[PDB]
């Protein structure tokens, strides 16, 4: 029953089988760690070590999806940077909406999967307005 | 459910409550786990009392004694030790290697023997023992 549990990258593999979901996969991970301390409960060595390996699992999959976390944020710094078609089109974008899927991202495994971008996050979302505000001065 | 059991665990809950409180508390617990060795958590001893706990005292008794003792012994008298004598070693298939009973005759240095049992306790007359002539032998 403690070999059960016997298990890095092979998580990159269980992402590559895919929002909400990925929450999941966080508590799954919670319900291993919920089960290992009621066989605490029933047992220490021998279970420290796993201890310390589910203290490996969690924080290397919280910072799998952390650098992914990055790459959306350095990707949505990006774009914070016959004219009147080109206007028009960046004027359709939903693009809330994608902001907002990153957010969610985000500040999700910031609370419940308990840097300094949180106040950077706070001028994405800003930054929204004052683009809008640029765009008018860019009506003329 | 038998009689000298509870022989045994009055004798051991004697041993655990060791100043007389009448209740198995955390202390002497530790006092025990010590004597053999280990020095867990206070938070990992606190989750199994919290197990082993029913009445919420937050410390267990006889009855809460002998009902783990209870569920330990009967869920996992004479079928087992005779069993996994040499044939339990070989699982429902009635052959036993000789080298098995020349290694154990090989290690325990014994002066004089002669395996003619094995010769004379053949039932089947092949040169093997099947598991009932096997506690015919016994």
């Amino acid at each position: 029953t403690f070999d059960k549990y016997d298990f890095l990258q092979a998580a990159y593999d269980h992402f590559m089988r895919s929002l909400e979901a990925f929450e999941a996969e966080l508590k799954k991970y919670m319900a291993i760690e919920t089960e290992v301390t009621m066989i605490n409960g029933v047992n220490h060595p021998l279970k420290n070590s796993l201890k310390a390996e589910a203290v490996s699992w969690k924080t290397q999959f919280a910072q799998n999806l952390h650098k992914q976390c990055s790459d959306d944020l350095k990707l949505d710094n990006y774009i914070r940077d016959l004219e009147d078609v080109r206007n028009v089109m960046a004027v359709l974008k939903v693009r809330e909406k994608e902001s907002e899927i990153d957010n969610l991202i985000g500040p999700i495994e910031e609370m419940y999967g308990l840097t300094t971008m949180v106040s950077d996050l706070r001028y994405g979302w800003k930054k929204l307005k004052k683009v809008a505000t640029e765009v008018s001065d860019n009506l003329t | 459910l038998t009689d000298e059991e509870m022989d045994m665990c009055r004798k051991a809950f004697a041993m655990f409550d060791k100043d007389g409180s009448g209740t198995i508390d955390t202390k002497e617990l530790r006092t025990a786990l010590s004597a053999l060795g280990q020095n867990p958590t206070e938070e990992d001893m606190f989750v199994m009392i919290s197990q082993v706990d029913q009445d919420g005292s937050r410390c267990i008794e006889f009855k809460e004694f002998v009902r783990v003792i209870q569920i330990n012994k009967q869920m996992s008298a004479d079928t087992l030790d005779a069993f996994v004598a040499l044939g339990g070693n070989l699982d429902k298939t009635g052959r036993i290697l000789v080298d098995k009973l020349r290694s154990i005759c090989e290690e325990f240095e014994l002066t004089v023997n002669v395996d003619r049992l094995v010769k004379d306790a053949d039932r089947d007359l092949n040169g093997f023992l099947s598991y009932d002539e096997f506690r015919a032998l016994l």
